[PDB]
């Protein structure tokens, strides 16, 4: 443990801890900073260059970083509402949304610092903002099924050689963790449809429920046959094993 | 949206088109809901001289604000329709599980309009409702229905069902929930079983949103503290149900006996319940976010159900003279199973004793002796009314139609045509006066003027005295109104004041309600409830009692030499109703009460 | 653990308040399908409630990869429920289904023990639920089952 | 099963001795928190001990998913405390209270009967606490019983 | 009630046939020690026999959780050998010894009287043991046994 | 460091600091716990001179190393400060199951010091303590005190309280636990009610460690062996309590009588310990781990209780002349309930009728009959010296101020202010000779002389010899100190010797214990206390007996015509103690003892 760091977030004095970034700062001092790509689970990448702030040090500028990365181990003034934040803020703000106009995250996000869709710098909406959020909960999760494809605008999050996934699970947490909502997660019956593959999911023998397919429970290694009962179900089979004695 | 859900199901059975429409808020407000509101739609809907049986009548399901909420005994609901035994509005409130799994599939009503051709059953799944076939469930008992309907749409799901009594159209039918609960009485079982429709499964996996969570927890917690620390409601009614009233009802001598020839049963204590929490109670069940439990669960006669509640007790106790406590409780399960009324097959089970007593009825064509006491016939009475086998043929029709076909309809112990329960009015003046005055027949909580001349919880008073009676009794009669519409036990009013209920209903529907607002509103439903009975052809001459209890002495016991006094109440009531002397509802009451526009629809 | 949820089945009447009072302090509603509690009735009258009990060996734990399952200070499994990417593993790996899935908040739901202060036990009318110091878990069971043979 | 743990509590003073044989014996150090057998004292003197009497049945056995409930050759119920996940679910479902749970140690706790030499009947001085074979497991105190009439 | 077993220790003479009677009717074979009648013989030719004379107060009942101990018409305790998950509750419950527990079967066992139809009184030759219709000299027998507690 | 716990709980009533300090482990040594250890830290943190109820006085709470153990009888603590009643240092041994406890939070010692402004109580859950407010429970006796803590603090938790006399500051008052057990002479209750401490309540889930668990248990065999064997802990204790001495000083004509002026009670039949068990013993209990089950539980005038012990017996019979065991088991419940002292009640009861066959004292005034064996002033007179209302006014001060008040200090029966306690010291010369050299006042369990005089257990001695008495009075009074500071009963030595007690010492705390080092530990404890009484006021010309006793000769009896000879026992006792010829401890002998630094801390 080390010694904590005095700094000051929009006039609020803080002590934070050493190695701790600048939106865990704001978070714990009750100031907002919004973020699109961070994801407090997944190893940080710092790809949308949305949560810019400007750190001021003794004798020096203010310069725009990256609150949800840039650690706080010396004495800086961060500001989150300056003119040159609000600027660096419009521009990512107005890349994204023409990159993704029907997203509500984006458009909400948008109405909140007055920006509005330009029909010109329009190239190719896909509704996908590039943030790897997919990408990285797919790797934490263990099988590395997706993974980016191209360099430059042209870059992709796709499954390997452009065919149904071969180590995809259906999970669906890659449909989970995303902004835009690009990848859709269909499930009918009991089929799951994720990344153009179609997974087989499993129904409880008293229920006809499904929270999962057979191919997660498979990786997952359980082999407790109540595994394939929907939690509810389980939870009643297992509460009739207790004989309770009304005398 | 804040206590209520907005939305109202409606089932058309002959079109099989199903609809959602909003609740009407209006009504909401002047009418809280539950038998309230229900009233409000079968009056806007409903012509009072409709034929129970036929189409164009209605059957509602309707909840209230607090139903399926975490207030005090908040899971009750109303079945409402047009009542085949007393061609009265019928109210039908049931608890247990069913109405707050109604609210939480996001609904405050069901309404079922015209007869499906093919029996079928209604199968709710949060916003997903659908009918299905029922004709491999239609003629089970409801346990089997509920065990085959839940193996066929979901093991978490509710059901109220009618059993083969409801199939056929016994007037005293009933709809069961969970297998034990019933909204039974005036038939509406009857009218269901009429639709072809064999039970209603719902399963809810969304929630109630209040106001004000944190006043209602305060509340909540004042009016939990009240209930713990009361007597009935603390101790009474969890460890000896209702069927605690016994002891105290015969020890006042106010307990129906022999179809109401007497008014003190020796075999009290046998069939008491302290007698059943001792030997046959397994357990004690509560319904939905009930501190009590008066719920009774007891094994009789090798058979497990729910047990036999006070006016079921009594009915196949005191009423036919039997003191077998195991036979009482293998009726009760009977009852349950085959979804019948045992106070009404009680009574009418004592008034065909009293009539084999005469001589009118032969024990050959009745299939048992018919003589007082005898176990073994209320439990085949049961049976045979339950599938109408012979003898229960005539006993499918109650015992006023059973007296009137042997020229002795005086002997059928009914306020319009529904058969009393458990309370003597020559010994309490207040339970005859709301025999008289009850908006659905010979109902004893549509007002329990019981809890004050007996159980003193307000306050106690003389059981004699015919003074205070008939503002104590309108007193009742609106706060049960409202309670009944709110979605409360009942049983509450044991422990709280109407202030406590609105102290929690408050913070659940987001609007400012008082104790007075709750007494205007549930004077509003009982004037409203007379406007569709005194349209539906129910004459205020019709607010009497039998003879019998005017005429009669009780004969011996601790309320002996006493009869009832109605004719000096009944006046004053009226008076106190703002009605004429004739019980019609007056023109000013009516503007007071805001019911302006349905005495002008029914041109009264 | 400093205190535990202890379970007497035997006492439960069914009303069902555990499930109401979890929902309304989790959820801010009346929800009893998103109650951490569930009481499941069967015949004759005997209910059971079902909760998470904190096994100090909880599969639960062993299965999850994105660290959103922790034991805290007071032993206690614990969902970060920003940390959850809704893979639903320790829904399949908990063998008594005391781990749900909140889909529209999309986290896993379990007993959290309210942070000390259960609603359930709070609101419970029968004592089924109860909150009992760990060192005493069936201390309270074992004496009244005792006192049938003082009564003696 | 060849010999039965037999409690009469009739006999107990309250001592609490076999709490702490028991504890002793269990975790080396007098702990009559940790000891599998309790003695509760109520009004009037009346001392009753209370421990497992390995059921038959055995309702513990029935909610162990883990299977570390078994009855043993000599018809005891026995913890397999490396295969004790710590649910607690044993001890909610024992009607009598009869199993706890270690907490220092994370297991589920029950008498075992000390396989065979309980010390809670060794140090017991009433022979409150006795341990007698299973084919004569109330011949003593219907004995003692019919001495008061010879 | 109807009938009761009223026991004459004063009479007794030791010969065992009546736990002979009994284990033959109950188990099939002559093996005394599954019997519910035990004859305990004392010095100077004392012989007491003992078994369960269905006590108005019944420990074993109010202490069986299973619900297997139930009073019948006959005011006699009954076993349901279904019910029984194993427990000597009832065995400890009894301050008489007369509730044993039959170790093979695996459940609990008592005096049923053998359904008004006693083998024992009947092979009894000192007739120690009888079947005399409750009345007076019944009830103060059965208070004899039972109420004097101690 | 086994055994020990080795914490100190110091609680500031005055601040309501609470603090947690470790256990002095050389004071350990040299005293080995409980009364010793005790005793240690009062000397050391208590100036001699301090007023008994002033906040300087100190209440401490101590376990001896064996307490709570497996060891023979051990569950003993002590309730050590300077005793209102007498004026010297007060150590007050309880057993129960409160000690153990304590030992199981985690601590060996409490030390109350200081003042409360308000009645509060203190909760111990292990490492949790807490000062509670104590108003409700203020005035309530042991057993509702005990009822309402256990409530509201844990089920399986163990209470020290004060009846309603130590509130009222009785000097006879005392510290109760587990509602049956007291540390009951000198009014150490009284200290805890000047405090405003009601009561101290403990739950412990901890372990007490052994060294060597074996060889313990080796010697706890052994030991179990030996007390079972001896007649008076294995047979006579288990079957008659302490009361089965009734019948053995009364042969031996050494029980006092109607306050010491007989030796020989004629009603000592009615009250022995045979007819107790005969007539009103409903069971036997034991304290923590005792064998011997000394303990009396009785049903007396209808109300439960732990049965009167053999000097309570003594005290409301013999010392009263009432021979009705009824009202001495009555006034022995009033005495639990209120937390009064039995030996010193039933002294000062005594005195009161003696004072009153003077025509001294105005029965008019007492409201009740004061000659001698008056059943009902027994009764009345504890209730109202438990409530300090009436004559109990004057009872409160004890038997030695009720003389002095009414001018006559010599009819009181009591050595330094405290009474004696049940054995006539004219017919036990060593009797007589503890009764002046103890450290507390008149007390016989500081040594037990009784036991070879009338037992013969250690070895059978004239009653009448006077040539060995010092000597053994020296040993006996060395090996209870010790006995008293290991936390063993003191019953025990009936059976076991210092040997087995260390045997079982040894592989509990860790280290070599001899007979011969518990002796002198025991001997350094007796020459530390009556250090701390010399500096405290009490002049060795204290040492003395009232002169009924050394004058007036034994009227009848089994030993007519005797009197007690202290005045050539007592100068052969100073010579052994290494006293001078003035009662004074010598430098060298309180070199021998290391005890140097006391005596130069005190000045004398
Ligand atoms: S698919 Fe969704 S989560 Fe993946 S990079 Fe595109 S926007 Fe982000
Ligand atoms: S659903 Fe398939 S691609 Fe998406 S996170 Fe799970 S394993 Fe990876
Ligand atoms: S609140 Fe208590 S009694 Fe009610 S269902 Fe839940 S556990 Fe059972
Ligand atoms: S969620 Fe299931 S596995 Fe995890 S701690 Fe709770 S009960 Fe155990
Ligand atoms: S659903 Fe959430 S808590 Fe459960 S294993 Fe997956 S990431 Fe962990
Ligand atoms: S302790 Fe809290 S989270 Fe757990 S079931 Fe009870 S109310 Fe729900
Ligand atoms: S050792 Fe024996 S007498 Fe002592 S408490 Fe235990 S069972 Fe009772
Ligand atoms: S732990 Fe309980 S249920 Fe299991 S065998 Fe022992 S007493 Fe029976
Ligand atoms: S606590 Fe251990 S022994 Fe008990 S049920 Fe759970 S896994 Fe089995
Ligand atoms: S037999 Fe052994 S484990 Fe069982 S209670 Fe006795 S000492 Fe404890
Ligand atoms: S046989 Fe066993 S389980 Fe059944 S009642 Fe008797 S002791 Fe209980
Ligand atoms: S078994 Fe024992 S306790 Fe039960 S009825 Fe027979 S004698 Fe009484
Ligand atoms: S009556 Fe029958 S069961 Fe009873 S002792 Fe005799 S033979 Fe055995
Ligand atoms: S058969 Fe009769 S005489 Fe023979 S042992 Fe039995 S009771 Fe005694
Ligand atoms: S949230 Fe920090 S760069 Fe995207
Ligand atoms: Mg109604
Ligand atoms: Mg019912
Ligand atoms: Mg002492
Ligand atoms: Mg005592
Ligand atoms: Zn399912």
């Amino acid at each position: 443990m080390r010694d904590p760091i005095d700094i000051v977030i929009d006039g609020v004095s803080l002590s934070v801890p050493m190695e701790t970034t600048v939106l865990e700062a704001a978070q714990m001092a009750g100031v907002e900073i919004p973020t699109l790509c961070h994801h407090p689970a997944l190893p940080p990448d710092g790809n949308c260059r949305l949560c810019m702030v400007e750190i001021l040090r003794p004798g020096r500028r203010g310069e725009l970083a990256i609150s949800c990365m840039y650690p706080i181990r010396a004495q800086i003034e961060v500001n989150t509402k300056s003119d040159e934040v609000i600027r660096a803020r419009k521009f990512v703000l107005k890349l994204l949304l023409n990159r993704a106009p029907k997203s509500a995250r984006l458009n909400a996000l948008a109405n909140e610092y007055g920006v509005s869709v330009e029909s010109r710098f329009s190239f190719d909406p896909d509704e996908c903002v590039r943030c790897d959020r997919c990408v990285r909960a797919c790797e934490t999760l263990g099988p590395s099924a997706i993974g980016p494809a191209w360099r430059g605008f042209n870059k992709r999050i796709v499954p390997p050689f452009m065919e149904p996934p071969r180590q995809c699970i259906g999970c669906g947490a890659c449909a989970d963790v995303c902004p835009t909502g690009y990848i859709e997660c269909v499930d009918e019956g009991d089929e799951r449809t994720i990344w153009d593959r179609k997974f087989t999911l499993i129904r409880c023998p008293i229920c006809g429920q499904t929270y999962t397919t057979e191919e997660a429970l498979k990786f997952t290694g359980i082999e407790d046959p109540d595994a394939r009962l929907c939690p509810t179900c389980r939870k009643r089979e297992y509460a009739s094993k207790f004989r309770i004695f009304v005398h | 949206m804040f206590g209520y859900m907005g939305k109202v199901l409606r089932v058309n059975l002959s079109t099989k088109n199903i609809t959602l429409e909003p609740l009407r808020m209006d009504w909401a407000k002047d009418f809280l809901g539950a038998r309230g509101l229900g009233s409000r739609y079968l009056v806007e809907e409903v012509d009072p001289n409709v034929d129970p049986f036929s189409p164009d009548n209605k059957l509602i399901f309707a909840t209230g604000p607090v139903t399926g909420t975490l207030a005090t005994s908040a899971g009750r609901f109303n079945v409402v329709t047009k009542g085949p035994l007393t061609g009265t509005i019928a109210a039908s409130n049931s608890g247990g599980y069913f109405g707050p799994e109604l609210k939480y599939a996001g609904y405050d009503m069901i309404i079922f309009e015209g007869k499906s051709a093919n029996p079928v059953y209604l199968w709710i799944y949060n916003d997903h409702v659908e009918l299905r076939d029922a004709s491999h469930v239609w003629g089970k008992d409801s346990y089997e229905t509920t065990d085959a309907l839940l193996s066929e749409t979901d093991p978490e799901a509710k059901v109220a069902c009618i059993g083969p009594a409801g199939e056929r159209l016994v007037l005293f039918a009933c709809v069961m929930n969970d297998k034990h609960r019933a909204a039974g009485r005036t038939g509406v079982g009857a009218v269901m079983g009429s639709k072809n429709l064999k039970a209603v499964v719902v399963r809810g996996t969304g929630g109630i949103k209040l106001a004000d969570k944190e006043a209602f927890l305060e509340a909540l917690r004042k009016a939990r503290k009240k209930i713990a620390e009361h007597p009935v409601t603390g101790g009474g009614l969890p460890a000896y149900g209702t069927n605690v009233l016994v002891n105290v009802i015969n020890a006042a001598g106010a307990l129906p006996t022999r179809n109401f020839k007497e008014a003190w049963f020796e075999g009290a204590d046998k069939i008491s319940g302290e007698t059943m929490a001792e030997t046959i109670l397994l357990k004690n069940k509560a319904c939905a976010s009930c501190a009590s439990a008066c719920g009774r669960v007891t094994k009789a006669m090798g058979e497990i159900g729910e047990g036999p509640e006070y006016e079921a007790v009594w009915a196949y106790g005191a009423q036919c003279g039997v003191d077998n406590l195991e036979a009482i409780c293998k009726a009760n399960f009977i009852c349950n199973k085959l979804g019948m009324d045992p106070i009404t097959m009680g009574s009418t089970i004592g008034c065909a004793m009293e009539l084999a007593e005469l001589g009118l009825i032969d024990e050959k064509k009745a299939g048992v002796s018919l003589h007082w006491g005898n176990a073994e016939a209320i439990v085949k009475l049961t049976e045979d009314t339950g599938y109408r086998r012979g003898f229960g043929e005539e006993l499918a029709l109650g015992s006023y139609r059973l007296g009137e076909k042997y020229g002795h309809p005086e002997l059928s112990m009914s306020a319009k045509k529904q058969e009393m329960p458990a309370y003597d009015p020559r010994a309490l003046q207040g339970m005859g006066l709301e025999y008289a005055t009850s908006n659905r027949g010979g109902c004893h909580v549509r007002g329990y003027l019981t809890s004050p001349e007996v159980l003193g919880i307000p306050e106690k008073l003389d059981p004699t005295d015919i003074a205070s009676k008939p503002q104590w009794t309108k007193t009742f009669q609106d706060l049960t109104a409202a309670v009944d519409s709110l979605g409360f036990c009942l049983f509450l009013t044991f422990a709280l004041d109407a202030g406590d209920l609105a102290a929690q209903v408050a913070p659940i529907i987001g609007r400012e309600v008082t104790a007075e607002e709750l007494l205007l509103a549930g004077e509003r439903i009982w004037n409203l409830e007379r406007l569709f009975n005194l349209k539906a052809g129910i004459s205020p001459k019709e607010d009497t009692l039998p003879p019998r209890l005017l005429n009669e002495p009780i004969p011996a016991g601790p309320s002996k030499g006493r009869v009832n006094k109605l004719h000096e109440m009944l006046p004053k009531y009226y008076e106190l109703r703002g009605w004429g002397k004739n019980g019609i509802p007056t023109k000013e009451r009516l503007e007071s009460l805001g019911l302006l526009d349905i005495a002008a629809k029914y041109s009264l | 653990m400093e205190k535990v949820l202890v379970i007497s089945p035997e006492k439960c009447v069914g009303c069902g308040s555990c499930e109401l009072a979890c929902s309304l302090e989790k959820e801010g509603e009346c929800r009893p399908s998103l109650a951490r509690v569930t009481v499941y009735r069967f015949e004759a009258g005997a209910n059971v409630p079902m909760t998470c009990q904190q096994c100090d060996d909880a599969p639960c734990i062993s299965v999850c990869k994105a660290g959103a399952l922790a034991r805290d200070e007071k032993n206690v499994v614990q969902v970060d429920s920003s940390k959850c990417i809704g893979c639903r593993m320790c829904v399949m790996a908990c063998p008594f289904g005391n781990m749900s899935y909140h889909w529209e908040q999309s986290t896993a739901i379990k007993c959290d023990q309210c942070n000390g202060s259960p609603y359930c036990v709070e609101f419970c009318p029968t004592k089924a639920l109860d909150y009992v110091p760990a060192d005493a878990i069936s201390l309270q069971k074992k004496k009244e089952f005792s006192a049938r043979f003082a009564k003696i």
